[PDB]
RNA sequence: UUUUUUUUUUUUUUUUUUUUUUUUUUUUUUUUUU
């Protein structure tokens, strides 16, 4: 009964149809706990990512003589929403699916074949959650991996697009995600090639290309913001040290 | 604390607490502030340089006039900014076409109105949407603008913050529009900026005397909302509708789920200020007050009432403590010619009597009551204070003089029928070609196939002689027939139905308007259409000699009319001739015409005869109920008659409906639009059966459809054949009501329709005047692979809402038509005073019910005036006979049922009476 | 298999007798079926890279290869996989591409459009088979009268 | 013009299910063409 998209072209929080939320990121936030780390703020989302490795494997069974092993762990706290969660999310099938998807995404991008007989561990903590969490996870992983000095081919950027009747809305929040179907994308560099495509609710077949194009443009802008932040941090680091 | 992001875009935080049923939760939101919000004034020259297109790439439009209304000194050329309470209380003034020409609505006002009253918010949004060169309304987003956003100061109520925000918006307009010598006036009835109250602003208008009367004007107190909610949750309080009759205004009944029988409410004070049909909250009364301070005690009392309902002859009582919902719509009423004072030129208080007899009297304030003494008016109800004995209201609009043809409008409002003309947005959806839209000569033309990507499936059936038969007063065409003989000896038939769904698309304003009006309303003189004239009357009606799109169904029915081949398709045809019932009868009976077209017509006639014989074999519920057709045209009450052509197309329409029902049920077994008629109870049947076997000595069997039809056919009288139709119409008022539904609701055994003894039924043949036929057309188009279905017709909830809406509108339209025809009959019988006969259909212990056969309007004659010295009357139920002596000539004369008496009509003062 | 089994199943008829319920035996009161709202069908695609990773990420040409319904030998050598679910009302029920070889979006849309022709035929085949089974059972029951 | 051959390392799998939740209601007679 609310005005999701007003006749004047405004959304509930005051944004327009093709505008991103506030995007803030930090690099090298936990120097004593990991080789690489980042802190991501996208709207009201708050995520901490730590990268440990490359290092000696814990067990002799998890050793590969041709490349490194990559592991991803995701922790969603009980206080990340308005209503407190009853039980833990550690062993849910949804979380395991998310972890497998992230590992398979980043296997093809990291040059794992130049670190044989090593392991790289990624630990993620989600403190606050307000819609579009998968894209934020992708962006945080990319930033933390680059901060650790690990070789890769390009950036990967995450984005979410919702479809409201006939109107595409970019970078939806919790209110919009509970009232329409959404699409999540993972884009490589500045190209049109997708690493991830995730649709979980019904969408008409003849309305998907437009959503894909809007999401691709949004992800290009996200990549620009991440690159600018990384260059600024590197300039500050090298200027004095 | 706000942050500047990229382009003069800032973001803040919004924190509040939500109160659920006992819970407390804090909510955090982000709030963006912009700098591209236009003033939407046509005189501005700097705002058009900051606007951006929307998702559909459309630039904003500027609405407010550059030369607005000019008042006296020292304001001049003003705009108006509204307030929350003014909008909530005075919505009738805003819709008045004589004031409020240029109005600005802030965002916070709209939000508050939506929170407190959704229908008022809907009406305000409609006012904003339908802007033209007479009234102009805009919405300004003051909360999203960085020039007008204010932050709540510590220790300050929300009302103060909202008022400060409104004043800031008024100031921003005051300084923004100054170079164009336009001022802004803030209108609010509460307590630089030109601030005036509603009364003060009205007196400044040049026509204040014409609109000043529309200004909005010891019982125990209601419980608080928290108290009511706590009582409801614990099981102490109960909720339900309230029904009050016009014979007794000091008693009512409320039905509760936990009780088998309604709970009585007795008393002028026990009934709070409540109307008929309200949603109320009740509370049980102690046993010491039943008709002949803690939650545990009240639960025990509820248990006592539950156990005393079954057998104990003591009725539990209750009282009203809270009003949940109020109908309180616009009411049509007339002035009471007893509270008016001739020797008073000042403002006085008068009373208005409502047309609805179940509603109390409403007090009205005015100063021109002399001119409204004999007229019909529209009013609205404002409030009912505890001290006052009657509710208070205000004048809205004047209809016209009493008994005038136009004014007697009133039935449309009372029966809730929409009749205002369509808006510009609806007319935009219509084809731009207008009346120049013509179907292509060749369906495979490159332009034709390019403009219609689905034209590769549309068949070409313009090769047959096609005729249509409709009443002479009919214009919109929905049916067309043709016939031919195959070499093998089989008869080929085909029913052509107009294709409304081609030009009507789901999700458009035209579709929404068509779905709001359930059915078209037909009057003997006027007509109210569900669809616009341009589309239905001209572009979609299958007119002769011109090409028209249509949906086609073909059958191969043998000489015995047995189905062997049935097919449905969308094709292109061209009608040859149009006929009428009597003209077609004279055509077929014209022997000198030996053309093949009349042979096809008579073949259709014989096929329909066979079909109706088969139907009567299945069931013979054939009726003859006159509608009392009236057509005077005084520079003659006749009876409608059934002709052979009337029974010809009926069977074809029935066959098409049955075939479409079967096909759509087979295609979509869960969301198919169907109609049903359940078997009725026997009480209304058994009372008539007892009366008949007492006096007439007949019987009606309730074994089945065929048994009931045979029982009706048994009742025959050699002297008066009209007695047969009398028992047919008498039994016509006993069955249940047919209702629309969706196939996913009930089981297949429940799909049976009793009237025609058909296991499944639907409506398909008249998409112009019925929305259910449009839905069936969409379903059958999606059932053949021609086009996928939409979304609204694949969900149970939306289908249920559509079913409820169409059922309600069908019932309302039937009531409106009956009221109109009865009013016209009464008018034509009042002017001409003569002698008219009648029939007796019901006997009362103190009266007789007399029904006129040539008029159809029943009449009741009270024994108080029928018989002098009423104590000498004698009536018994053994023979349904009353004994009395008439006033004109004293004599013991008995009155029976089905007798003949002479009846005339007199004037109504506040009706039929014995002649 | 799940959709066909759901459309083939029937459950016993029951009635409510006051507080408790009665479950009638099958040889008494003709068990009843379930209500199905739509019929979804899944299709899987497999992707192969005939070049190196540098050509896939920085190259201009798009020379990736897509096949439908891979065998065991083929799916042990693939670089990516995509699953899409659709119904006859032209609705995308779900799409899953959880990492793997990056693919151009137009190729993915082409895959989504190729799946529809398959699902239509599969739906028709299932409906025809169910109808034939019902007719066979009715004929046998009539012959056993 | 004799004479001139240099090339590193490793062994037999972490333990306990599918439920993975937010913005507010109504009212008394079949069928076809109108």
């Amino acid at each position: 009964r609310l005005e999701i998209y007003s006749p004047e072209g405004l959304r509930l929080d005051g944004r327009r149809w093709n505008e991103l939320r506030r995007f803030e990121s930090s690099i090298n936030t936990h120097p004593h706990a990991a080789d690489g780390s980042s802190y991501m703020e996208q709207g009201n989302n708050k995520i901490i990512t730590l990268v440990k490795g490359p290092k000696e494997p814990r067990l002799k069974s998890q050793m590969d003589t041709s490349k490194a092993l990559l592991n991803v762990s995701v922790n969603i706290t009980k206080f990340s929403k308005f209503e407190r969660s009853k039980s833990s999310h550690k062993n849910e099938r949804r979380v395991l699916e998310i972890q497998t998807s992230l590992v398979r995404m980043f296997e093809k991008n990291v040059m794992l074949n130049i670190y044989p007989r090593t392991v790289i561990d990624i630990e993620i903590h989600v403190l606050e959650q307000d819609g579009g969490i998968m894209g934020s996870l992708i962006n945080g992983i990319t930033l933390a991996l680059i901060d650790a000095g690990i070789s890769m081919f390009d950036y990967i950027s995450g984005i979410s697009v919702g479809l409201y009747d006939t109107t595409p809305l970019l970078d939806t929040n919790s209110l919009e995600e509970n009232a329409m179907s959404t699409v999540t994308l993972g884009v490589v560099g500045k190209s049109e090639k997708l690493s991830l495509l995730l649709v979980e609710d019904k969408i008409p077949l003849d309305r998907l290309e437009n959503v894909l194009a809007i999401g691709i443009a949004g992800a290009h802008r996200v990549r620009d913001l991440m690159d600018e932040e990384l260059r600024k941090h590197a300039q500050k680091r090298v200027s004095n040290a | 604390r706000r942050k500047r992001l990229a382009d003069g875009l800032s973001v803040t935080q919004k924190v509040f607490v939500r109160s659920r049923n006992g819970g407390a939760t804090k909510i955090v939101r982000e709030h963006y502030l912009r700098s591209d919000i236009p003033c939407l004034s046509r005189s501005c020259t700097k705002c058009p340089q900051i606007v951006v297109p929307d998702a559909q790439n459309e630039l904003p439009k500027f609405i407010l006039s550059d030369s607005p209304l000019e008042l006296s000194a020292p304001i001049g050329k003003h705009y108006v900014v509204l307030d929350t309470n003014v909008v909530l209380q005075a919505i009738d003034l805003l819709e008045n076409p004589n004031c409020f020409f240029d109005v600005i609505v802030p965002q916070i006002v709209l939000d508050e109105v939506r929170n407190k009253s959704y229908p008022v918010y809907t009406r305000l949004r409609t006012l904003c949407r339908d802007s033209d060169d007479h009234k102009r309304f805009i919405v300004f987003h003051n909360e999203f603008s960085e020039h007008t956003f204010v932050e709540r100061l510590p220790n300050e109520t929300i009302n103060d913050r909202n008022d400060r925000a409104i004043r800031k918006t008024c100031q921003w307009y005051s300084e923004h529009l100054k170079p164009y010598d336009i001022n802004v006036v803030l209108v609010t009835n509460d307590r630089n900026i030109i601030t005036k109250s509603l009364v003060q602003y009205i007196e400044l208008l040049p026509n204040a005397d014409d609109i000043r009367d529309s200004i909005p004007q010891t019982f125990p107190e209601y419980y608080s909302t928290a108290r009511v909610m706590g009582g409801l949750k614990n099981g102490v309080l109960y909720q339900g509708n309230i029904q009050i009759s016009e014979y007794n205004f000091l008693e009512g009944s409320v039905s509760l789920p936990r009780f088998s029988k309604p709970v009585l409410i007795v008393g002028q004070k026990n009934l709070n200020r409540a109307f008929n049909g309200d949603q109320v909250i009740v509370e049980l009364l102690p046993q010491s007050e039943w008709k002949a301070i803690s939650d545990k005690q009240r639960r025990l009392l509820a248990k006592d009432a539950m156990i005393a309902q079954r057998s104990k002859k003591i009725q539990p009582t209750a009282k009203v403590v809270y009003i949940q919902r109020r109908s309180w719509r616009q009411y049509v009423g007339q002035l009471a010619p007893s509270s008016v004072d001739p020797q008073s030129s000042s403002t006085q208080n008068v009373f208005v009597i409502l047309m609805d007899k179940c509603l109390p009297k409403v007090r009205i304030r005015t100063r021109r009551a002399a001119e409204l003494l004999d007229k019909r008016i529209v009013i609205s109800i404002d409030s009912w204070p505890t001290t006052h004995k009657y509710p208070l209201g205000h004048f809205v609009r004047d209809l016209g003089t009493i008994e005038s043809a136009q004014a007697e409008e009133a039935l449309l409002l009372e029966h809730d029928v929409e009749y205002r003309p369509f808006s510009k947005k609806v007319l935009e959806c219509l084809p731009a070609e207008g009346h120049d839209w013509k179907a292509p000569t060749k369906l495979d033309d490159p332009e034709a196939v390019s403009k219609d990507p689905l034209l590769t499936k549309r068949k070409d059936l313009r090769d047959k002689l096609i005729c249509s038969i409709d009443p002479p007063g009919c214009v919109d065409i929905d049916d067309a027939l043709h016939a031919k003989k195959l070499p093998n000896g089989n008869w080929e038939v085909g029913v052509h139905i107009a294709d409304v769904t081609h030009f009507v698309k789901p999700g458009t304003a035209l579709d929404a308007e068509g779905a709001a009006r359930g059915t078209s309303v037909y009057l003997v003189d006027k007509r109210i259409d569900m669809l616009p004239m341009l589309l239905g009357t001209d572009l979609c009606s299958l007119k002769p000699y011109v090409d028209r799109f249509a949906f086609s169904v073909i059958w191969e029915l043998d000489d015995s009319a047995n189905i062997v081949n049935v097919n449905f398709m969308k094709s292109v045809i061209r009608s040859r001739e149009a006929f009428s019932y009597e003209q077609a009868q004279l055509r077929i009976d014209d022997k000198t015409q030996n053309d093949e077209l009349t042979m096809g017509m008579r073949a259709l006639l014989k096929l329909s005869v066979k079909l109706k014989q088969k139907r009567l074999e299945a069931g013979a519920l054939n009726l003859a109920s006159p509608e009392v057709k009236v057509h005077m045209d005084s520079e003659e009450v006749e009876i409608k008659k059934l002709l052979a052509t009337n029974s010809l197309v009926e069977e074809f329409m029935l066959l098409a409906n049955i075939s479409v029902a079967r096909k759509i049920y087979d295609a979509f077994p869960q969301t198919a639009m169907l109609r049903r008629h359940a078997a009725p109870p026997s009480t209304n049947f058994e009372i008539l059966n007892e009366m008949l076997n007492t006096r007439k000595n007949m019987s009606i069997s309730l074994e089945s459809s065929k048994a009931l039809a045979d029982s009706l056919d048994r009742c025959v009288d050699p002297e008066d054949p009209y007695f047969n139709t009398l028992v047919r119409i008498m039994s016509t008022r006993c069955m249940m009501a047919a209702q629309y539904f969706y196939s996913g609701a009930y089981s297949y055994p429940d799909f049976r329709h009793y009237g025609l003894a058909v296991d499944i039924y639907t409506h398909f043949t008249s998409p112009i005047r019925r929305y259910c036929d449009v839905v069936a057309h969409r379903q059958l188009a999606g059932a053949i692979g021609y086009e996928p279905l939409s979304l609204t017709h694949r969900d149970k909830n939306k289908m249920d809402m559509i079913c409820r809406n169409i059922n309600r509108k069908h019932r309302n339209a039937q009531f409106a038509g009956r009221a109109s025809i009865e009013y016209y009959v009464g008018q034509v019988m009042r002017n001409n005073e003569s002698t008219e006969t009648g029939y007796v259909i019901k006997v009362f212990n103190n009266g007789i019910v007399v029904l006129v056969p040539k008029f159809g309007v029943e009449g009741l004659i009270r024994l108080d005036n029928l018989t002098e010295d009423p104590n000498s009357a004698a009536f018994d139920e053994v023979e349904y006979k009353l004994t009395f002596v008439p006033t004109n000539s004293d004599k013991p004369r008995d009155v029976y049922v089905f007798d003949k008496v002479e009846v005339q009509v007199r004037s109504v003062m506040d009706e039929l009476l014995l002649k | 298999a799940v959709m066909a089994g759901l459309m083939h199943f029937k459950k016993p008829d029951i009635t409510v007798h006051g507080e408790q319920i009665i479950v009638h035996p099958v040889n008494e009161r003709e068990p009843v079926p379930l209500g199905i709202l739509h019929i979804p069908i899944c299709v899987t695609f497999s992707f192969f890279n005939p070049q190196d990773t540098e050509e896939n990420i920085k190259g201009e040409t798009n020379s990736e290869i897509s096949i439908i319904d891979a065998t065991l030998k083929e799916e042990l050598l693939r670089d990516g996989v995509l699953t899409v679910t659709l119904n006859k009302n032209r609705e995308v029920v779900q799409v899953s591409k959880a990492g793997g070889l990056p693919m151009d979006a137009l190729t993915l849309m082409k895959c989504c459009h190729e799946a529809y022709s398959i699902i239509e035929k599969i739906t028709d085949q299932i409906l025809q088979l169910l109808k034939e089974d019902s007719e066979k059972r009715n004929k046998y029951a009539a012959m056993l009268t």
